[PDB]
């Protein structure tokens, strides 16, 4: 909630805008960035009837979890490890999004620094 | 100590 | 007994059972219990009733209406030809309604069957219904409660004149 | 000096907080006794008919007959076209009709304009 | 797959058998309530089977058994949507109804028309099942209106009470004001998508416009007692406690939230409707919790808690987390039903006493009810690893970890604190302290029906959340990583509310008298919404009816315009023509005038 | 059972009613018995303080001010006895109450099911039918020439005479008819 | 809860005996509070309130003021609760 | 307090009311007019339970399954089931199979 | 019959006769103002709800709290216990209106403020494969989508 | 159609030549058999009407109304038995003859193929209804109510006669089939505008339109039970049938001319439903509810869309049944307590339990609880109006809410509360009254299972 504190109480230009994000192009900085790799095939997601919101870069772990859940039944406590795998993948994606937010913050501050340089 | 229950005629 | 072409269904792909756990599956035993207690008696009863039906088999026929001259070829105030043509138009109206109904049934069955992928895997049926709905709306929509062959003809003539004006 | 209770039309003044309940005069007590007299006479007549072992049927209350008559029959005989009656009648009778005419006519005209300009979506509107 | 449809339909059809047998002699006999309860229990046992099939393989189905009527290009048929929502809610509702009927047998034993009570309960269950298992908006409307009517009948169970009749009329009025939106949604869907089936509505409406969603929101607000239509639920407590617990606590009230959940695919598209739902949920939660805090009737407190929980579910819908909302519906059913049953037990023991002020020192007097209430309150307040933890904790965490209206989030946290507050209020005033009930002590909770009915719901409250959460397929991406304070926000707020409520309640012991604060009056008077809103509009509407429509127009002005004026003109002309003079000299002159005028005019 | 009201409430009766209302609302505010007892003794002392005021104007002004204080200090949700007006159970059993005259319309088969009861009912009907004339005569005699100036009804003056207008009070439906 | 007449009398005498101002020994069914005992009007109000709290039913003020006796309270409670024995 | 007339009237009404209440008490005899079912010991233990099970669940289940036979065949699309989820596993009809890349980095 | 309601009383004798007809004292009886609205002779009784009437009194009609022969208020159906209630409230009507309307207005204003400053987390937009699920979300398959590329951080 | 007409005519000689004991029994039996015969007309070819002869034809609109009338006659006899018991044999036979003549006229009106014959029979119904109201009414206001009913209807009708004769002169025929098949569009001229007004206004009067509905409350309140039943169930529906039939001639001007009547009906439905809230007489409340529902029907007819027409037909039938049942239920209480004041009789549920259930079902149908045919018609009309204008929903929803409120207020006041103490004449409900209520209710609930029967020709 403190990022909201900086965004609203402090200077808005320095803080990233969530809707606008990411304003700066990927090429800026980050000399080489690899494309995010999606293990799950599109046809596999469609065949598994994954929800569109759940059809994300971590979809493969979700597919494995659904299959393990189907096979293990009646037992419903046998998929803890696969659930942990999917949760960890989601955690990594969330960390990546936070890193994107930080990148936007620093880039905006650098842009303000250039404008300061003019004066 | 049963007490008579006053109710309308239900026969009809 | 419904025609597959008229009522298309995608081929059924059912995953094979692949148990990975020792615990007995309750659904399997409950389903076997259901088969024995319910399905077998129901099947025997239907067998008996079908034998009884076969003992006296009689047939019913689907009526065929020969095409009759349309309103366009009917002279003014020719009530006999107008009556025949208007009855034909009303029959065609009902038939087109049934056609639209069939396409909509395909649409709903596709929405249910595809599941969470309905938006992409039902596109073809939605396109079919879009075409059919546009055609039906153009032909019959706005005619009013007292719809008649003459009014539909007038609407078609108005549309054709508008198309000629678009041709310029 | 706790805040006073402002009586309103849907919040009547409590008798306890009635400024007149504490300024009583001889005439007021006499009037109260007369009102009790009226009530007692009416209750006596009612109870006499109500406990009569021979009575079979309703005990026609003249007050109810008067209320129904006044609320239905007596209205027009005791009506006079007046400035208030005429203006209120005009407003509440014809006013709403013209307001709803304005609303519906404007909406319908806009819809017709959009249809004429081909700028309205009826892609699947095939059941009117 | 073949057994699925048959079992799912039989579960509904079995319930109707007691209604059909109401015509038979069993209705006269004492056996009818037990027969209805046994039918409900068998229906629940059967319902478990399709739920297990879904858990195993997600075997959702749509069954259009009967074609009611085909209206040109629109086909209306009886269609049941046996999806996750229906396949899960049917068992939960059936279990709750089973417990509630077993409890009612004890609670309503003295009532002469106990058979009618049970029959009405079964009818309500049937209508609610129609509402849940509907693939058409028309069948859903059948269930909606049937639930409304059954609530009207049950709430005014004692026709003698004028208050009960007023409460029933109020419920009907607010729910009908909501049903205006339902009618709007039905008309919009028929006119634009040309269908009332949910499937075609979802298929065609890729980006649903605002108007139908706003109408659905109005209907949901009417059914779920959201702000502006909230008063009916608290007033509904005038009905017998089993009726409240079954319909106005856990099953009927959830209908609107269920209506919005059913249209979740359309709800996702429109951002404005999501924001309105979130704001209405926040308003309901804060207002109802605040009102409950200062209420002195146990049923009123529980009903306001139910309203607040409904507001929280609406907030979950606003956050675009529908399946969590359904999960919360399921768990609230259990714990809130148990709470209302415990309140009923206390009321029965204390000779129809519902004021907490006159109830005290019941912790040891009624051990089992005290245990049930403690467990239920802990679950309601989000105690970890109880039924509430699986729903409410996730709801709060999702609300924090999302784009949200700031005041909505603040209000939801404060509402959770107030929930802890009013749970503490009930426990402290009723179970704790010294007995304040009248001298003659009739406390006796040793009835097999009461104990077993509360037992089933206690076990459900304790363990159901774990089982349901584990078995159900994952339907939302979890909020895996979050700040620790964000994760513990629910527990922190709940504990703070517990502490403040306990501190304030202890101060009541102190021999100090202070005149009520204005805020206390605002909370206790339910915000003044009843006082002003139930009087100003009602007075104006009825007075306008009588003074204007009945008299000024119908009995005065229309009659004066068309009939009276014409009759008066005719009478005056008749008096003129029948001058009653009959003098030859007079009318023979008229002949001369006529002759001259004819000669001039007609040549 | 309610006694006939009087034309006006005496100052003592108004003070007593204020005392009862204040004590009940205080009990509503003072949920716990001990605090209630302490503040109730305080209220009794408050009344005793001006119990003996000689000037009636001063006492009336005191009553008025006390009523104003009560309205400010009234509990927003005062405790109501369950069966009292405004109570949760008020009129709950009204529908179960059925008038006695309904039994007369029972089918003869239904009346056969309860023979002794209907024999006793016939006895009571005979008593009422005999007593009506004497009750009317007594009411006429006792009534003042102007008319009845109070709702109170005289008791039976002589043995063998039932109290005038006794039927409905005596035969009122039971409180818990079931 | 038959609430027989004897039970009503016993409970009313119970409440009155637990009343400090009334001396228990001279308390009797026919002991008028105003005359035989020394209770004043406010004591009448308090005793009526105590009885209504003990039996859980409210005695209307017009009827409450006129009791003036324990036996009167007992019979009034019997009339309200329809106790015929 | 009571006027003497009020006391006398109330006491007379008390006597009459108590007499009426006692009269309302039922006698030991409540004649009920006097076997359509000849099952005097019907096994209360289980006969009722099994009879209820059959009548309420077994008959309706048979009827509903027969109605499923009627309605499914008579009309297309009457019963539509969500397509079963297919993971990298075998399919009964065509015995097809596939695997999900598995290039995923295993450690986590 | 004279018992039926009649015209607006003008002479004092007519007022006395109306009071006798309605079983009211002459001083108590006040006709509705003679404005042509049809009230005529009917008494203008105080605008009090039937709830206000004393519950304890033994009314002739208990549910309606009414007595036989009593003048019946013109708006009795409006003022029945089920329908509008005018009984005095613990707080003044104006204070209740001010408090309730102020609460509603403040709540709506704070909701608007929340919309102006909506809470969120310090996270970037969620990234979805295959050009943001363009095909899965109903995009035209034949028309190649504008490529959307998400890179690893 | 003579299969129905001739037996109805023979009903009169049977009634006149029947024994004094057996008049009601014979009339009821043979009327019920005639109703059974009328059920054959429900079988309607979708494309074309059943043209029995030059004079008479039936369609999916006329068939339900004919069935309703034939059904109504026996219920009317059953209801009217009680209060005419004291009457002499000749007067009872005359009353039955008036009812039979009314049925004959209504059937011929519904089946008539010529607009002039329809006019003659539709106006002819006034005489038996007027005689019934003004000879067997129980109040001094029966004569004034009869005058209002007769003169409102005649003032509406006569310009219709002039317009129909003019149409006969111009088009050359008044047969409905020829008119429909030729049906040249109208032009927007003052003469055509006034012709449209002349055609519409008589049916607008028959179907109580706001501002022309004053006759309905007086007539229904002051008429005997049978007369109220016919007026509510069938006589009002004559206006709807004629307006649906007559609208063919006035095709284009209907859009321009509908707005005044559309606005009047839409606002009047709210006004009359509000009136029902504050009515002090049960019959008057029922009549105003009838007015509101017929306003809904008028809106449906004016909009001139297929769904609106189907809803109009369904609503006509459902309302006829529901309003007749409500009038009979009120009449039972009136006979028992001899007053129509709602407040006078209270708490009747305790005294008469089953009549309470009859009241509940009738009120639920009145407030359009689904899947009642009332709800089907109202919903179809509402959807058609929503297509006409989305803003229409506000008034229609408000009317639905007000209808629910007043229906349940009637139910609560009459059947709930404490019983009126002084009233001692309430007696166990007779088998006849319960049978009448059941005969009203059961067909209405059954018609839901097969709703195509009452959905009209456009179905």
């Amino acid at each position: 909630g403190a990022h909201l504190a900086r965004r609203y109480l402090g200077d808005a230009s320095k803080e990233p805008d969530p809707l606008r994000m990411p304003t700066f192009p990927p090429d800026y900085g980050f000399p080489e960035r690899k494309e995010r790799e999606m293990v799950a095939t599109q046809q596999e997601m469609n065949d598994a009837q994954l929800m569109l919101q759940q059809r994300d870069y971590c979809a493969h772990y979700l597919i494995q979890l659904l299959k393990c859940k189907r096979d293990s039944f009646p037992n419903f406590l046998a998929c803890k490890h696969e659930q942990h795998d999917w949760d960890y993948c989601e955690h990594l994606d969330y960390v990546k999004r936070m890193k994107e937010f930080e990148r936007e913050r620093r880039l905006l501050q650098r842009k303000k620094r250039r404008e300061q340089r003019e004066a | 100590k049963r007490l008579f229950i006053i109710k309308p005629s239900g026969f009809y | 007994s419904w025609d597959k072409d008229v009522y298309p269904e995608p081929p059924r792909r059912t995953p094979a059972p692949a148990p990975q756990t020792s615990l007995p599956n309750p659904v399997t035993y409950l389903t076997k219990i259901f088969d024995l207690l319910v399905d077998r008696p129901v099947t025997l009863a239907r067998e008996f009733i079908e034998q009884q039906h076969a003992k006296n088999r009689y047939y019913y026929y689907h009526r065929e209406f020969r095409r009759v001259p349309d309103i366009t070829e009917c002279e003014e105030k020719d009530i006999l030809c107008m009556f025949e043509a208007e009855m034909q138009w009303r029959r065609d109206y009902k038939v087109d309604q049934e056609i639209v109904n069939i396409i909509q049934e395909r649409l709903k069955a596709c929405q249910q069957r595809e599941g969470e992928s309905y938006r992409q895997n039902c596109a073809k049926e939605l396109e079919q219904f879009t075409q059919v709905s546009k055609a039906f709306q153009d032909r019959y929509s706005d005619l009013g409660a007292h719809y008649s062959a003459r009014k539909c003809l007038a609407k078609q003539k108005q549309r054709m004149l508008a198309e000629r004006k678009a041709a310029k | 000096s706790f805040p006073k209770y402002k009586p309103s039309r849907l919040a009547t003044l409590p008798a306890t907080l009635d400024p007149a309940e504490y300024d009583i005069s001889p005439e007021t007590r006499k009037a109260q006794a007369e009102r009790l007299a009226i009530r007692s006479r009416l209750k006596r007549e009612y109870l006499l008919q109500y406990n009569d072992p021979n009575r079979l049927g309703v005990i026609e209350d003249p007050a109810l007959i008067r209320w129904t008559y006044a609320r239905s029959a007596n209205i027009y005989p005791n009506f006079r076209p007046t400035p208030k009656t005429s203006l209120l009648g005009a407003l509440f009778g014809i006013g709403p009709l013209f307001f709803w005419y304005y609303v519906f006519k404007t909406d319908r005209d806009k819809k017709e304009k959009l249809i004429q300009e081909g700028k309205l979506d009826q892609t699947f509107n095939i059941s009117y | 797959m073949n057994p699925f449809a048959s079992l799912t339909l039989t579960t509904l059809i079995i319930l109707t058998i007691p209604i059909m047998m109401s015509n038979s002699n069993i209705y006269k006999t004492n056996l009818y309530p037990n027969y209805v309860k046994t039918t409900v229990s068998y229906a629940f046992t059967l319902s478990l089977v399709p739920l297990l099939m879904f858990m195993h393989t997600g075997q959702e189905m749509i069954i259009s058994n009967w074609h009611w009527m085909t209206l040109q290009t629109v086909e209306l048929s009886l269609s049941f949507k046996m999806d996750y929502f229906s396949v899960m809610f049917i068992p939960v509702a059936l279990f709750v109804t089973w417990s509630i009927m077993e409890f009612s047998m004890w609670y309503m034993h003295s009532d002469p028309f106990i058979n009618r009570f049970f029959k009405y309960l079964v009818l309500f269950l049937i209508t609610m099942m129609i509402l849940v298992t509907a693939n058409n908006l028309f069948q859903l409307f059948i269930g909606w209106e049937g639930v409304g009517i059954m609530s009207f009948l049950l709430i005014g169970w004692w026709h003698g009470r004028t208050d009960a009749n007023t409460a029933a009329l109020q419920a009907i009025l607010y729910n009908r004001i909501g049903d205006i939106g339902f009618v709007l949604s039905m008309a919009w869907f028929l006119t634009h998508s040309n269908a009332w089936d949910l499937q075609q509505i979802f298929m065609l409406n890729n980006e649903c416009p605002n108007m139908p969603l706003i109408g659905l929101l109005l209907a949901a607000a009417g059914k779920s007692a959201q702000f502006g239509l909230h008063p009916w639920l608290p007033s509904a407590m005038e009905g017998p406690t089993p009726v409240s617990a079954l319909l106005h606590s856990s099953t009927m009230v959830v209908a609107g939230v269920f209506l919005l959940i059913r249209f979740y695919p359309l709800m996702e598209t429109n951002k404005l409707v999501q924001t309105m739902t979130l704001c209405l949920g926040a308003i309901t939660t804060l207002f109802t919790a605040l009102c409950a805090i200062t209420q002195n009737d146990i049923k009123k407190i529980v009903a306001f808690s139910t309203s607040s929980q409904l507001g929280l579910m609406m907030v979950t819908i606003g956050i675009n987390q529908p399946h969590l909302a359904f999960l919360h519906i399921c768990m609230h059913a259990f714990f809130k039903a148990m709470l209302f049953m415990c309140s009923g037990s206390i009321i029965h023991s204390l000779n129809d006493e519902q004021d907490i002020r006159k109830m005290g020192g019941l912790y040891k007097a009624m051990p089992f009810t005290t245990t049930a209430l403690i467990i239920g309150s802990l679950a309601l307040t989000g105690m970890p690893y109880l039924t509430g933890f699986y729903s409410k904790d996730l709801i709060i965490e999702a609300v924090n970890m999302s784009y949200t209206n700031a005041w909505a989030l603040l209000m939801t946290l404060i509402a959770t604190s107030l929930t802890a507050a009013y749970s503490t209020r009930i426990i402290f005033f009723a179970f704790l302290g010294k007995p304040r009930f009248p001298p003659l002590v009739l406390i006796n909770e040793n009835n097999p029906l009461l104990i077993n009915s509360i037992k089933r719901l206690l076990i459900g409250s304790i363990f159901a959340g774990f089982i349901i959460s584990n078995n159900i397929p994952p339907m939302t991406v979890p909020n895996t990583t979050m700040p620790l304070y964000m994760k513990m926000t629910a527990l922190i707020v709940t504990i703070m509310g517990f502490m403040l409520a306990l501190e304030l309640n202890n101060t009541t012991y102190y021999l100090k008298f202070k005149y009520p604060s204005q805020t206390y009056k605002f909370s206790n008077m339910l915000g003044y919404y009843p006082s002003i809103m139930h009087r100003l509009p009602t007075y104006h509407n009825l007075s306008m009816s009588q003074k204007s429509a009945s008299s000024l127009l119908d009995l005065i002005w229309l009659e004066t315009i068309l009939p009276k004026t014409t009759s008066f003109i005719q009478m005056k002309m008749s008096i003129m023509v029948s001058n009653q003079k009959g003098l030859i000299k007079l009318y023979f002159l008229s002949f001369l005038i006529t002759i001259m005028i004819s000669m001039t005019l007609f040549n | 059972a309610f006694s006939a009201p009087a034309a006006y409430l005496t100052h003592q009766q108004k003070v007593l009613r204020l005392y009862k209302r204040a004590l009940r609302h205080l009990e509503s505010w003072c949920v716990h018995r001990d605090k209630y007892r302490y503040f109730a003794c305080l209220m009794r002392a408050r009344f005793d303080e001006h119990k003996n005021e000689k000037d009636m104007v001063k006492a009336t002004q005191l009553l008025r001010q006390a009523e104003e204080e009560f309205w400010y200090g009234q509990h927003p949700q005062p405790y109501i006895f369950p069966e009292s007006p405004g109570g949760t159970s008020y009129e709950r059993y009204e529908c179960y109450k059925v008038p006695e005259w309904c039994l007369d319309d029972w089918h003869p088969s239904e009346k056969a099911m309860y023979p002794d009861y209907f024999a006793k009912r016939e006895q009571w009907k005979r008593l009422r039918r005999e007593s009506w004339e004497r009750e009317v005569k007594q009411l006429q005699e006792e009534t003042p020439p102007g008319g009845p100036r109070t709702e109170a009804l005289p008791p039976a003056r002589k043995e063998g005479d039932l109290p005038p207008l006794w039927w409905h009070i005596v035969t009122r439906p039971r409180e818990r008819p079931m | 809860p038959p609430l027989t007449l004897e039970a009503i009398k016993d409970r009313v005498l119970y409440v009155l005996k637990l009343y400090d101002k009334i001396d228990p020994e001279k308390l009797s069914v026919n002991s008028h509070f105003m005359k035989d005992l020394g209770l004043d009007s406010l004591d009448q109000v308090e005793i009526i309130m105590a009885m209504e709290d003990e039996f859980g039913f409210e005695i209307p003020d017009i009827d409450a003021e006129k009791l003036m006796c324990p036996q009167e309270i007992v019979d009034y409670i019997a009339d309200k609760k329809d106790v015929y024995e | 307090g009571y006027t003497p007339d009020e006391k006398l009237r109330l006491q007379q009404l008390r006597e009459l009311r108590r007499r009426w209440l006692k009269d309302q008490e039922l006698s030991p005899r409540e004649p009920v007019l006097p076997l359509q079912d000849g099952a005097p010991w019907v096994i209360y233990k289980t006969y009722r339970h099994s009879i209820f099970a059959v009548t309420h669940v077994l008959i309706p289940v048979w009827i509903i399954h027969y109605y499923l036979k009627y309605h499914v065949t008579a009309k297309p699309y009457t019963v539509v089931e969500r397509k079963p989820r297919i993971f990298p596993g075998d399919t009964i009809l065509e015995t097809g199979e596939v695997i999900p890349l598995m290039k995923e980095f295993p450690d986590q | 019959k004279d018992m039926f309601p009649g015209p607006y009383p003008k002479t004092p004798e007519e007022r006395a006769a109306a009071a006798k007809k309605y079983n009211m004292r002459v001083e108590d009886y006040e006709p509705y103002p003679d404005d042509g609205m049809g009230y005529g002779d009917y008494p203008k009784l105080p605008d009090r709800s039937q709830q206000e009437r004393d519950p304890w009194y033994d009314w002739d009609h208990p549910d309606l709290r009414l007595n036989w022969g009593e003048p019946i208020h013109w708006d009795l159906d409006m003022y029945i216990r089920n329908r509008v209630d005018t009984s005095p409230t613990p707080v003044s009507w104006n204070t209740m209106c001010k408090h309730l309307f102020g609460f509603v207005a403040f709540m709506l204003f704070m909701f608007w403020v929340g919309e102006i400053y909506p809470s969120y987390q310090p996270v970037g937009p969620k990234q979805y494969p295959y050009n943001d699920l363009y095909l899965e979300r109903g995009g035209d398959p034949t028309k190649e989508p504008e490529p959307v590329v998400h890179y690893e951080i | 159609m003579l299969k129905i007409i001739i037996p109805t005519t023979m009903l009169l000689p049977m009634t006149w030549m029947s024994k004094h004991n057996m008049i009601w029994i014979n009339a009821t039996v043979h009327s019920l058999l005639i109703s059974l015969i009328s059920l054959s007309l429900l079988n309607q070819l979708g494309e074309n009407s059943l043209n029995f002869s030059l004079t008479f034809f039936s369609d999916s609109l006329s068939a339900p109304l004919l069935v309703l009338t034939t059904w109504l006659l026996p219920l009317m006899l059953m209801a009217s038995q009680s209060h005419l018991s004291k009457e002499t044999t000749t007067r009872k036979k005359l009353y039955i003859t008036m009812l039979i003549l009314l049925q004959l006229f209504l059937i011929m009106t519904f089946t008539a193929t010529e607009l002039i014959l329809f006019y003659i029979l539709f106006e002819a119904t006034l005489v038996p209804t007027l005689i019934i109201i003004t000879r067997w009414g129980n109040q001094t206001e029966r004569l004034n109510a009869g005058l209002y009913f007769l003169f409102y209807t005649l003032a509406g009708s006569l310009p219709l006669l002039v317009a129909l004769v003019y149409i006969q002169n111009t088009t050359g025929s008044l047969n409905f089939l020829i008119i429909h098949y030729w049906s040249h569009p109208l032009s927007n001229s003052w003469s055509n505008i006034f012709m449209w007004l002349a055609c519409i206004m008589a049916f607008m009067v028959k179907m109580p339109l706001y501002g022309l509905h004053l006759w309905l409350p007086k007539a229904h309140v002051e008429a005997p039970i049978a007369g109220s039943m016919v007026l509510a169930a069938v006589l009002l529906k004559l206006g709807g049938y004629g307006m649906m039939r007559i609208t063919t001639i006035l095709n284009p001007l209907t859009n321009y001319m509908a707005y005044p009547f559309l606005m009047l009906s839409m606002w009047g439905m709210i006004m009359t439903s509000s009136i029902c809230l504050r009515q002090t007489d049960l019959k008057s409340l029922i009549a105003y509810s009838s007015v509101s529902h017929m306003a809904l029907v008028i809106v449906a007819i004016m909009i001139q869309t297929p769904w609106s027409f189907m809803g109009a037909t369904a609503l006509m039938i459902a309302h006829g049944l529901t309003s007749s049942m409500l009038f009979c239920l009120a009449n039972t209480n009136y006979e028992r307590v001899h007053s129509r004041t709602m407040i006078l009789a209270r708490g009747l549920q305790t005294l008469l339990p089953l009549m309470a259930t009859w009241w509940l079902m009738a009120s639920l149908t009145n407030l359009a609880l689904p899947p009642s045919i009332n709800l089907i018609g109202e919903l179809f009309i509402i959807t058609a109006s929503f297509s006409w204008s989305n803003i229409t929903i506000i008034l229609m929803g408000m009317n639905m809410m007000i209808t629910a409120l007043y229906s349940l207020y009637m139910l609560i006041t009459t059947q709930r509360g404490k019983y009126t103490h002084h009233i001692n004449n309430i007696k166990a409900s007779f088998t006849r009254e319960n049978a009448l209520m059941a005969l009203h209710i059961l067909p209405l609930l059954l018609l839901t299972l097969n709703p195509k029967m009452i959905l009209g020709p456009l179905y």
